[PDB]
Order: structure tokens, then C-alpha cells, then sequence
């Protein structure tokens, strides 16, 4: 188990080093063939590379594959992509309060296949082996600071990637039961690859869905949306009441997240390689939004 | 202002504003170390005024 | 350029140590003592980071021939108060033998 | 001033995300991740080049799982 | 050339090691003798592996117990567990197979955490 | 009867094998005795800077001068016209002898009777016919090597393959023809 | 054989009683020798498995490059290959056009893999133990040292139950338990 | 473009079978080099090469570079021989 | 081998009165070697030639018996007085300054 | 570890004299002076290695500076007199 997935992890960091190292003659390959195809300018380094030629007419099909989009990108998601339902826990800090345990009751309200358990005492190790070995597909952690909560650290499993995010502006449930439908993503304002990185540890986190009519069935909606790096997301139910009408509400967690970290390797590799962190103590940090 | 109490990343440091109020108007301030080590003033510290 | 600047455009400008009051408290690092703590700190953690990798992506059923021959760090409770992480050395001391010691004692 | 702030939201901000959610709605569109089926998968010189190739891979395929002494998928 | 058995215990934390050589009934739990650690209340548990297996099945090893880590409980439960696979592994190397099986037997048929502990992972449930 | 005896564990055939000696190459062979003799050898090879020179000043350089004459002035001179002696005379204002090495006759000889004019000159029994004795018959190399021992010459060259080449050596100077009369590149007298 | 003089070795050019061109430079037991091989037999089965692996990548490029043949069977080629364990990516047919090869097989059997792991110091130490019977792969002793380990079976291999070896491992780092 | 991959890809698109008309072509449609069951992608491999050589290179990977030099000769001694032999049958 | 170390270390002892070839190799023990004294020149009798006071026993007794010794001592000690910067004797002077 | 018990081959040596003590002093005070000395050399040769490094590569860049104007007035001449 442990070696399986420890050498899961080594494989796959490898294979990803070897993206790194092809990258140039990926690029190098595809002028190769755009030039055969469009016209006569080729530059003659690629024109003279003898290997790139015999390495094309083997390699040339699978990129082929990619500007058709037929192949799925390596990735810590698209092995499982929207076959499995990902099973995802949601625990707190050690000793949560009132507040927080009731944040936690409507934030696995919010999720359909979401478990809730208790925190106790329960080593951090023990969190990451027993999802480990039950195969919690997703777990999402909570932290207060009076019961308000104050960050969230999704972490999902073998190996993939934890994001570390703050947390502000938290209306709870206010005076009054909310459906479990799988429910409705929307996602505004991802511009730029780590925009997509986010908005793929977003999304592969719900339940999927069959395609067939998805568009109308279905009355829950979940939206997160981002102004100045700092996502936002609501939790909306809504009965379509014509043909070009429909009538949103409120259901639950008026919520907001500024995300200050994304990092490959699970809750408990605090020394893997993170991939973004907020860089304030820069002099020209706060003045860009991904980066 | 002087460092008084030094933990990793924070620290509480005084002798530099007169009350929480004044810590409350530069609350988002940039401090900086003559080590050329910057920094933020994040919150009024309560019981040393 | 170098020839259209002045001699005062070349002056060196003065490093500024620390009031009475803080000369208890040492010197005033100002970027040359911070590079060297900084450099000093991302050092041990660089080593302590490939360690931890060790220690972690390290294989239990390892076998070395070396470990015929060594004595392993143990744990706290092989070790007990003399525990340290680590694997003991030798002097180069050894138990000598009695007629050795015969020598050694007519000579003494 | 060190870092940005984070903005407070307020109702024409709100009732905007309210607009885009009814935006999507009606017309319908999500980033909802579909279910893929699992298990998804001269002319005459072609084929023949196919059936060729398959017969190759049949005999080279249970060669490799052989050497693996049944361990493949 | 001597009959020694090296043997460990375990609880939450608590670690404790056990030799067991040839001798003349004494069992000593960090330099103490048995009837000595594990404040009063709690001897008992230390002496059930005693008074289930007899001692004259005892009066001709010495046992020697280092306890480590945990609280007391868990230091009571390490000692048990390691008196009782110290007799167990002794009689399995140097007296006859038979008697190894027998003892195993006893402990088996009172409680398994003499022998085997089993530490609680936890419950996600489904 | 008796035990038997005991075979081994991990049993391999013998097989020949990378680095051997019948296998190895004889020139990589070769390699090794160059090795060893100039590891047992041990000496620390430092040329001594040449008599008469202080940075880059040969002093040793004084009239009579002496000139190596190459093929391209050969060439060059009996082209442009301009009798030897006389415009090395007139360039230098001193007496010179000119030196004509064997590479450089043998390869006025290897061209053909074309330069017929150019040998005719250029076996001026009055000059200094410097035996050489060295495989090539290659007349670069030999100035070179020359100019490199004993570093007394003036080199008459036009190539810039040889110009560049010994100003790359200190304190020697080099004589051309710029088409109406001869041309000193690096004595610092006339 | 004397070292031939300079008229003799004219004479003789093409002459070498040790090297043919035949013996492909002895690339055979420079593999043989260097990962253990205990018969050359063995290596020329696995030069043989990996012609006719490498000609299927060969035929496969001679496909044309839009067709779906070729785009099942490079993704099953690549995704057999890779979780055997002899390549490395599986995301190059290239990689079977000149990185499938039959060091790339010996590697991939059981003394050097767990010489990898580091179940041993080096393949001699590590195929005298697989050759006297302390090791398994999954739950059954091998002792074979030709047994080519799989991706997932590079995981699944230890020492046997009552291992000498294994004992001077807990002995060493001084938790060993007679029980 | 694809003309003139026509014209000038014309004499290995003809050397492979498809004048059934032409002797040399239709003699090469069972010849036995394009009866084997990949061919069209080794005349795609030749062609390819053709299309690289047009975008400007100057060397192949087709041709063979290293040979012991009387293989070499009699090779394009061969091709020179074939060619005189044609010129000369051009005189009728 | 007091010596042989005293052979590679001459360019210390003439304390920059006299400068030496530069032979650093790494094992300065040579294979073959006879220790041997300066008998007489038949031109030098007056100066050039030691007393019973300086005939000495060892290559190390004569830079012992040598005078600036007191200069290498005092070399030394501006060494060490270098070598004691900042490493724990100042450390521990600076903690009992702050606990001070 | 650091041994704290006087074993007897140290409770059984030579108590050595003056002479040899005062060789001994004077043996080590030259070797650390040569430490010193070596660690000075070879402080100030790797300063100059450094300066001829950065200078060789500033002369380097106008090395590459020459090519890419000879080349580039190359392509100007036979790039024009090839059309
Ligand atoms: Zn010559």
C-alpha cells in the first residue's frame, strides 16, 4: 500500500520531469508538421535535425490526438476523471467550537457525497492513512478563529494536490432543509492556468454527472466566481418558473475564499514542491492576480 | 520601534506607537527592518498598550 | 559614464551603527549579517529537507552487510538516556588480551 | 501598504453573481464534470495492414503477459 | 551460549522490552521488581499472565522488563503484553513445542491482547 | 562414502568481457603506454621565456636582420614586381639575410611551371638555404615551430591565416607587401 | 599471437581471432555481464522478444497518422509496456523505437530490482540470496534470478517468513521479537 | 502545393503499382517489395522525406552513408552504367 | 619526520626574509632519504662554520635554537586572537549581556 | 562519543618533559601559521581567477558581437547577389 503509493508519487513526478524535458521538441515537432502542412518556410535547424525526423513519423499521430483533443492530459484527476464519485470528508481544527461544528454541518451539507467526522484527537497522519485506506477521494479541513471560521485546506488523495485558503465575509445559516441533488458548477473568471488548476481541484471534487440532460434537471447551484484573486462562492437553489424566467434563492453559506496556497503533495507533505503561494512581501506582488 | 517578543514570521513589537487607536490607523501598514526586511502591521496587541 | 561622474558622485555612504541603549543588545544586521543567517538557515533546511526524504522514502526490508558489522542508532528505549540519533564510532579501543597486558605491565 | 486587501462584498456585487448565475441557468451551460462511459473503447491495403497489425499485437500482448507471469491488466 | 529471548510490548505509546533468560523466578520492571511498578490499583493486570499460567511455569526464567513512553495504563498493558510473549517466545526456543502451543492456548483462551495488540485506526463511516 | 564436494552459489559462464587486453584497441593501447611513461615520467613541463625579451619586445632582433620568406611573398613580390633584397633593405633601411627553408622551395617546386619565375628567383644563390628536417614538407607549420624556438626572425607573410596565427606569439615581426612596397607589422624601429 | 609487425599487420587488415563483426562488438555479454545474466541464451530471448516488439512500433508508425488502429494500439502498447516497467513515459512511441531494449528486460528482473530497492548491495549479493531462498515476490518464495518484476510487483517483494536475513535486519536496528 | 507533390512525387507514386498500363510500374504491383502488407506507409515514409527535402534539407535518411567504398563504387559505377546504357538507347 | 614536515614548511620559518619553490605534493615523505651534515670548506673556517653551541641534533632543534621565536609566537597570537572572533566565547559574552 | 572513563592506555603513557614539549609547541605554532598563510594565497588567486573569468567574458561578448555583424554583412552581400 504505502509502497504503492509512494512509488505512485515518484513515477508520476518522474513522468512529469520528462514533460519538462520534451517540451522542446514537442514544440520543435509540431512546426515540423504545421510546416509540412501549411507551406514552404522551415527553419533549417528543424529541417536539419535528423532524429526529430525519424522521432516525428513515430510521434506524430499523438499530437494529432491532441489538437483533435482525443487524449486526456496526466494528471492527478483525469486517471479517475467522472466515473468514480469522489467520496469527500470534512473535518475541523482539534478542539472546534459551536460555530465551527455548525459551519461544518452545512459545509457537508453543501457537498452530496461528503462524510462528517468528529475531530477528537486524531493525529494528522492518521487523517491522511485513513483516507488513505478508506479511499476518501477528497478530504477538506476547517480552522476558526472564535468560531468564525477562518481557513479551509482541501486535500485530496493518493498524492494530489491540497490547496491551503483563507477564509472572509461568512454568513451562516440564518432563521429558517435543503435538497441533495448533484449539483449545478459554475465557474467565473479563470483566465489563466492556475485559474484552471483551481477550477480542476473545483470540479473534479463534486459528484459527476450523466450527460444526457444535465442542463435542465436539476435545481441547485453552486457559484464560484473570482474578483481580484479571491474566489467567491454561493449555494442557490432555483425553480426555472418559464421558459426565459427563473427565481434564484439563498440556501446557505454566504461565502468567500482567498486562496494563499497550492500544493502538490497531500496535507501532510509540508515539504513537497507547492506550485503557487501568495507572494506578498514582494514589492510588486499586489498588483497581479495569477501569476 | 523595537522588537519585543520574536516568533518565526510575527512578532509583537513596541515602544513605537502610543495606542490602539494609532495601531488601528496604520493597521495595514508596511514596517520594515533595517535589515532590508519588510512587513506588515497586522493587529493591535491588547494588554501592553 | 564612469568619466562624466563627479568625486562626491563616488563618495561612500556611512553604515550607521546602533544607539547606547542597543549596543547592549549587539550588532545592527543591515544586509551583510542578514545574507549570512539567511544563507546559513536555507542551508540547514535544504539538508534537513533531503533527510526528511530520506526518512520517509526510506525501504524497511533493507539489507546491507554493514549491518553485520555495525551497532544500529536503536531507539529510546534501547538506548535509553545515552539516545542520540545516531550510530556510535569506534575509538580504535579494543579488550586486549592477558599476555598482551603482561608485556605491557613489566613494562609499566 | 503591504499585500492586498480583500474586498467587502456588497449587494450590487451580489445581486451581479446573481445575474451571472441567471445567466447560466437560462442559458444553460455548466462546468459540470460529465460521466465518461468506462469502457469507451486502397481500403483494401488498409485493412489488411490492420488485421496484421492486430494478429501482431494478439501474439506479442500474450508474450508480454507471459513474461509478467500474469500480472498485467 | 546462554537461553536469552528478546521480546517486545506495545500499547498507545508505551513501549516495553522484555528479556527473558534462564534464572530463578525473578521479574524485574525497570530495575523495580514486578510487584513494585504500576501504581497499586493496576497490579492485578500486570499479574494475570502469572496466575493463568502458574508459576511454577515461571520459576525457572528471569524476566527483565524497560517500559517507555505512554501513561500508566498504557505502561500496564506494554509490561502484560510483554511478560506474556516473553514466556511464550522462551518456551517456544528452548523447551518443547508442546508446551509453547499450551500457553498460547491459556492466554488465547483469556484474552488475545496478551499476545497480539491491536491498535484502533478509525471509523469514516460510509 | 564422503561428503561431496559443495558447489557454489551464484555461478556465472566466463565470457570475454569489456577491457581486456585482446579485445583493446591498439591505438587506445597505445594511449596507456603515453599515459604511464609520462606518469612515471614526472615532469613539470615549463618553457623558459626567451632570452631578450622584456614584455613583448625582442631585443634579440638587430640588423643584420633575419627574414623566413613564405611562398605567398614569393609569389606575392615576383607579382608586384618588387626585387627582394632591395625593398627588404628599403623597408627595414638595414641589412638583411633571407632565409628560405626547404618547406618553402618544396612547395614553389609543388607548384608548377607556372611560378617557374618564382623559383628562378627564388633560388637566389645568394641566400640562406635553411635545411629543415621534419616529415610534412609543410611550410606553416615549420615557421612556426621555427619563429617558436628561437624567436629571431622576421616572418614575410600576406596570409591572414599565418599573420593571425604569429600575432598570436610576442615579439616577432611581420613583413607584407602592400602592393607597391613591403610593410613591418610589429619592429618598433623604422 | 605475437603483435603483429607493420608488413604483417598490412598484410593482415580485416585479421582479429577475438572480435568478429559477427559478435555485434560483444554487445551480448557486455549486457550478460553486467546485469547477471546467468545464460546467454536468456539474453538472446530477450533481444528477440524486443525485435519483434520494436518492428510492431516500426509497423505501427507506417500507419497513417489519423487512424484509429493506430490510436488504440499505441495507448495499449505504450500503457502494456510502461506497466510492465520497461519504459518509462508512456506517452512516446518513439521511446519503443529506441528505448525498448533488452539491458531495459534485464534490468527490469528480480536481483537487479531489488538490488534497486536496495534489498541487497549489488546483483551478485542479491542472486546468491535469491539463489539459497530469502526472498519472495507477493507470497511465493522465488527463486528464480531470471523473474521479471512488474510495476506493481516491485512492491509486493520482501523477505521470506523465517529469514536469517531478515532477523540480522531487526537485530541491527535492535528490535528484533522471538514471537 | 499538392501538384507539386504530384509532379515531383511522381516517379515513387508510379514506382510503387498504380500505372497498371506502364511495365516497370505494373511489374512493380507484384513485384514483391509492395505485395508485403505495409507498404503504402513505406511510400509514405519516402514521400515525406521527399516533402522535408522540398522545406530544405539536403540530406535523407534514406541513403545509406558509410560503405566500403567498392559496394560504393560498383553502386554508382551500376547507376552510371544503366544511365549510358539508356542514353545510348535513346538514339533511336 | 619532524623533519620532512620542517622541509615542507621552510617558507614559514624565514619568516618572509626568504621565499621558496612552491612544492606542494601531497605525501611529502620521499621514498629514499639519509640525513646528513655539512662537513668543511677549505676557503670558510671563520664564519662559516657552526660551533659547539650550535652543532645541533635535529633540522627542528636548530629553527628552535634560532631566534624570532617570539615572533612566531606572536604570529600566532595574532592568529588566534582571529580565530576567537565571533564563535562562542563572544556568543556567551553577548547572553550575558542581554540576561545581565 | 567523547570517552569519559581514563582507559589504561591512558593511564599507563609517558609524562613527556620539556624539550619534546617545547618541540611539540613549536611544531604546531608553525603549522598554523601555514594554515593561515595557504588560506590567504589562496584567497587572493581565486579574487584574481575571478576578475580574469569576468573580463574574458566581457571580451567573449564582443567575440560574439563580431560574428553576428560579419555574418549579418555576409548575408547582406550573397543574400543579395544570389536574387
Ligand atoms: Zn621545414
Amino acid at each position: 500500500m504505502l509502497r504503492k503509493q509512494a512509488r505512485q508519487r515518484r513515477d508520476y513526478l518522474y513522468r512529469r520531469a520528462l514533460l519538462l524535458r520534451d517540451a522542446e521538441i514537442a514544440e520543435k515537432r509540431a512546426k515540423l508538421r504545421a510546416a509540412l502542412a501549411s507551406g514552404k518556410p522551415l527553419d533549417p535547424k528543424i529541417a536539419n535535425d535528423k532524429e526529430l525526423r525519424k522521432d516525428f513519423d513515430y510521434d506524430v499521430s499523438r499530437d494529432i490526438a491532441k489538437e483533435q483533443g482525443e487524449i486526456d492530459i496526466d494528471d492527478e484527476y483525469s486517471e479517475l476523471s467522472g466515473i468514480v464519485d469522489p467520496r469527500v470528508l470534512v473535518t475541523t481544527s482539534r478542539d472546534p467550537s459551536s460555530r465551527l461544528m455548525a459551519f461544518s454541518k452545512e459545509i457537508r451539507l453543501m457537498f452530496p457525497t461528503a462524510i462528517r467526522l468528529n475531530r477528537g484527537n486524531l493525529i494528522l497522519p492518521d487523517l491522511v492513512m485513513s483516507a488513505q485506506r478508506e479511499r476518501l477521494s477528497d478530504i477538506i479541513l476547517l480552522h476558526e478563529h472564535r468560531g468564525t471560521p477562518t481557513a479551509i485546506t482541501i486535500s485530496h488523495f493518493p498524492h494530489g494536490p491540497t490547496l491551503m485558503a483563507s477564509l472572509h465575509n461568512v454568513v451562516l445559516r440564518a432563521d429558517i432543509t435543503v435538497s441533495e441533488s448533484y449539483p449545478h458548477l459554475i465557474f467565473e473568471g479563470f483566465r489563466t492556468p492556475l485559474g484552471q488548476r483551481v477550477v480542476k481541484i473545483l470540479k473534479h471534487l463534486f459528484p459527476p454527472r450523466d450527460p444526457t440532460n444535465n442542463a435542465k434537471s436539476g435545481n441547485r447551484v453552486i457559484t464560484f466566481v473570482n474578483q481580484d484573486d479571491c474566489i467567491e462562492v454561493r449555494h442557490h437553489v432555483y425553480v426555472r418558473t418559464n421558459y426565459n424566467s427563473v427565481e434564484l434563492s439563498e440556501v446557505g453559506p454566504r461565502f468567500t475564499m482567498r486562496p494563499f496556497s497550492i500544493t502538490m503533495g497531500t496535507l501532510e507533505n509540508k515539504d513537497a514542491d507547492v506550485e503557487w503561494h501568495l507572494s506578498q512581501y514582494t514589492r510588486t506582488g499586489r498588483k497581479k492576480n495569477y501569476f | 520601534g523595537t522588537p519585543w517578543k520574536i516568533f518565526k514570521n510575527t512578532a509583537f513589537i513596541k515602544d513605537m506607537f502610543n495606542s490602539s487607536l494609532e495601531i488601528a490607523k496604520f493597521e495595514g501598514a508596511a514596517i520594515r527592518t533595517v535589515s532590508g526586511i519588510r512587513g506588515q502591521i497586522k493587529r493591535a496587541l491588547s494588554k501592553p498598550e | 559614464m564612469s568619466s562624466l561622474r563627479h568625486a562626491i558622485q563616488r563618495r561612500a555612504h556611512k553604515e550607521r551603527a546602533q544607539p547606547l541603549e542597543r549596543q547592549r543588545l549587539g550588532i545592527l544586521e543591515k544586509k551583510k549579517d542578514y545574507r549570512l543567517r539567511a544563507r546559513d538557515y536555507k542551508k540547514k533546511q535544504a539538508v534537513l529537507k533531503s533527510l526528511r526524504q530520506k526518512a520517509a522514502e526510506r525501504n524497511e526490508d533493507e539489507f546491507y552487510f554493514g549491518m553485520m558489522s555495525r551497532k544500529g542508532p536503536g531507539s529510546a528505549l534501547t538506548r535509553g538516556k545515552g539516545f542520540t540519533g545516531t550510530v556510535d564510532g569506534d575509538r580504535g579501543n579494543k579488550a586486549l588480551s592477558v599476555e598482551t597486558v603482561r608485556l605491557l605491565k613489566t613494562q609499566d | 501598504h503591504v499585500g492586498k486587501p480583500v474586498p467587502v462584498v456588497t449587494e450590487e456585487v451580489s445581486e451581479s453573481i446573481e445575474e451571472l448565475i441567471k445567466r447560466r441557468i437560462l442559458a444553460g451551460e455548466f462546468d459540470e464534470v460529465l460521466r465518461r462511459r468506462p469502457d469507451m473503447f486502397a481500403d483494401e491495403k488498409l485493412r489488411r495492414d490492420e488485421e496484421e497489425i492486430k494478429r501482431m499485437w494478439k501474439e506479442i500482448s500474450a508474450k508480454l503477459d507471459a513474461l509478467s507471469s500474469w500480472h498485467y491488466k | 551460549s546462554v537461553q536469552a529471548v528478546q521480546v517486545f510490548g506495545k500499547k498507545k505509546n508505551a513501549t516495553a522490552v522484555a528479556r527473558c533468560v534462564q534464572g530463578k523466578g525473578l521479574i524485574k520492571v525497570n530495575g523495580k521488581p514486578l510487584k513494585l511498578f504500576a501504581p497499586e490499583i493496576l497490579r492485578a493486570k500486570l499479574y494475570e499472565p502469572i496466575l493463568i499460567l502458574g508459576t511454577d511455569k515461571f520459576a525457572d526464567v528471569d524476566i527483565r522488563i524497560r517500559v517507555a513512553g505512554g501513561g500508566h495504563t498504557s505502561q500496564v498493558y506494554a509490561v502484560r503484553q510483554a511478560i506474556a510473549k516473553s514466556i511464550v517466545a522462551y518456551y517456544a526456543k528452548y523447551v518443547d513445542e508442546h508446551s509453547k502451543n499450551l500457553l498460547k492456548q491459556e492466554l488465547i483462551q483469556f484474552d488475545r491482547s496478551l499476545l497480539v495488540a491491536d491498535p484502533r485506526r478509525c471509523e469514516p463511516k460510509k | 562414502g564422503v561428503a561431496k564436494r559443495t558447489r557454489k552459489f551464484a555461478t556465472v559462464k566466463r565470457i570475454i568481457g569489456k577491457q581486456d587486453e585482446r579485445r583493446k584497441a591498439e591505438a587506445v593501447k597505445k594511449a596507456e603506454e603515453e599515459k604511464r611513461k609520462k606518469e612515471k615520467q614526472a615532469i613539470r613541463e615549463v618553457p623558459q621565456m626567451p632570452s631578450s625579451m622584456f614584455f613583448e619586445h625582442n631585443e634579440a632582433l638587430v640588423p643584420p636582420y633575419n627574414v623566413l620568406v613564405d611562398t605567398n611573398f614569393l609569389s606575392r613580390t615576383v607579382g608586384a614586381k618588387l626585387p627582394l633584397l632591395e625593398s627588404a633593405m628599403d623597408c627595414l633601411y638595414a641589412s638583411v639575410n633571407i632565409i628560405i627553408t626547404s618547406c618553402v622551395m618544396a612547395e614553389l617546386e609543388k607548384l608548377g611551371p607556372r611560378y617557374r619565375v618564382a623559383l628562378m628567383i627564388a633560388r637566389d644563390e645568394r641566400w640562406q638555404r635553411l635545411t629543415c628536417d621534419h616529415k610534412g614538407t609543410y611550410a606553416d607549420d615549420c615557421i612556426v615551430d621555427r619563429v617558436q624556438k628561437h624567436r629571431i626572425y622576421i616572418v614575410a607573410t600576406n596570409d591572414r591565416d599565418l599573420k593571425r596565427r604569429i600575432r598570436k606569439i610576442p615579439g616577432v615581426p611581420i613583413m607584407s607587401v602592400q602592393k607597391g612596397k613591403y610593410a613591418i607589422e610589429r619592429l618598433p624601429g623604422a | 599471437v605475437r603483435k603483429l609487425k607493420y608488413h604483417e599487420q598490412k598484410l593482415l587488415k580485416k585479421h582479429d581471432f577475438i572480435n568478429y563483426k559477427s559478435d555485434n562488438n560483444h554487445r551480448d555479454h557486455d549486457v550478460i555481464r553486467r546485469y547477471m545474466i546467468q545464460k546467454p541464451e536468456d539474453y538472446h530471448k530477450y533481444n528477440r522478444l524486443c525485435g519483434s516488439l520494436r518492428q510492431f512500433a516500426h509497423r505501427l508508425s507506417l500507419l497513417p497518422p489519423d487512424n484509429e488502429v493506430r490510436r488504440k494500439h499505441e495507448t495499449l502498447l505504450l500503457d502494456k509496456l510502461y506497466d510492465m516497467g520497461i519504459l518509462s513515459t508512456k506517452a512516446k512511441l518513439s521511446a519503443v523505437e529506441h528505448n525498448v531494449t533488452v539491458s531495459a528486460f534485464a534490468r527490469r528482473r528480480l536481483p537487479v530490482v531489488m538490488t534497486r530497492l536496495r534489498m541487497a548491495e549489488t546483483v551478485q549479493a542479491a542472486t546468491k540470496l535469491i539463489e539459497q531462498g530469502h526472498v519472495r515476490v507477493g507470497v511465493e518464495e522465488v527463486r528464480d534470478p531470471a523473474f521479471l518484476v512488474t510495476r506493481n510487483m516491485e512492491d509486493f517483494v520482501t523477505w521470506t517468513v523465517g529469514s536469517k536475513i531478515k532477523q540480522n535486519i531487526m537485530k541491527y536496528r535492535d528490535k528484533l521479537d522471538d514471537f | 502545393l499538392a501538384l507539386q507533390r504530384l509532379i515531383a512525387e511522381s516517379h515513387i507514386l508510379s514506382e510503387a503499382g498504380a500505372n497498371p498500363s506502364h511495365w516497370q510500374s505494373s511489374h512493380a504491383a507484384t513485384t514483391g517489395t509492395n505485395t508485403r502488407a505495409f507498404a503504402t506507409g513505406r511510400i509514405a515514409k519516402k514521400t515525406t522525406d521527399m516533402r522535408i527535402q522540398a522545406l530544405g534539407a539536403k540530406e535523407s535518411i534514406l541513403t545509406q552513408q558509410k560503405m566500403p567504398m567498392n559496394m560504393r563504387k560498383g553502386i554508382v559505377k551500376h547507376q552510371e552504367e544503366k544511365e549510358k546504357k539508356r542514353r545510348q538507347e535513346a538514339r533511336e | 619526520k619532524r623533519d620532512l614536515q620542517l622541509l615542507r614548511m621552510r617558507d614559514v620559518v624565514a619568516m618572509g626574509k626568504q621565499f621558496f619553490k612552491k612544492d606542494n605534493r601531497k605525501d611529502f615523505v620521499p621514498e629514499y632519504c639519509q640525513v646528513g651534515t655539512i662537513i668543511a670548506g677549505a676557503t670558510d673556517g671563520v664564519s662559516g662554520r657552526l660551533t659547539r653551541k650550535e652543532r645541533k641534533r635535529t633540522i627542528v632543534e636548530e629553527v628552535l635554537s634560532s631566534d624570532s621565536v617570539s615572533k612566531y609566537k606572536r604570529k600566532y597570537h595574532e592568529i588566534q586572537e582571529h580565530k576567537k572572533s565571533g564563535r562562542k566565547g563572544y556568543y556567551k559574552k553577548l547572553m550575558a549581556a542581554r540576561k545581565r | 562519543k567523547p570517552q569519559k572513563k581514563e582507559t589504561y592506555m591512558q593511564k599507563r603513557a609517558v609524562v613527556v618533559g620539556r624539550e619534546e614539549r617545547k618541540l611539540r609547541d613549536l611544531m604546531q605554532k608553525l603549522t598554523t601559521i601555514r594554515k593561515e598563510k595557504i588560506a590567504k594565497r589562496k584567497a587572493k588567486k581565486e579574487a584574481q581567477r575571478e576578475k580574469l573569468k569576468k573580463e574574458l567574458a566581457e571580451i567573449e561578448e564582443r567575440r560574439r558581437e563580431k560574428q553576428k555583424k560579419e555574418k549579418k554583412e555576409f548575408w547582406e552581400r550573397e543574400g543579395k547577389k544570389r536574387k
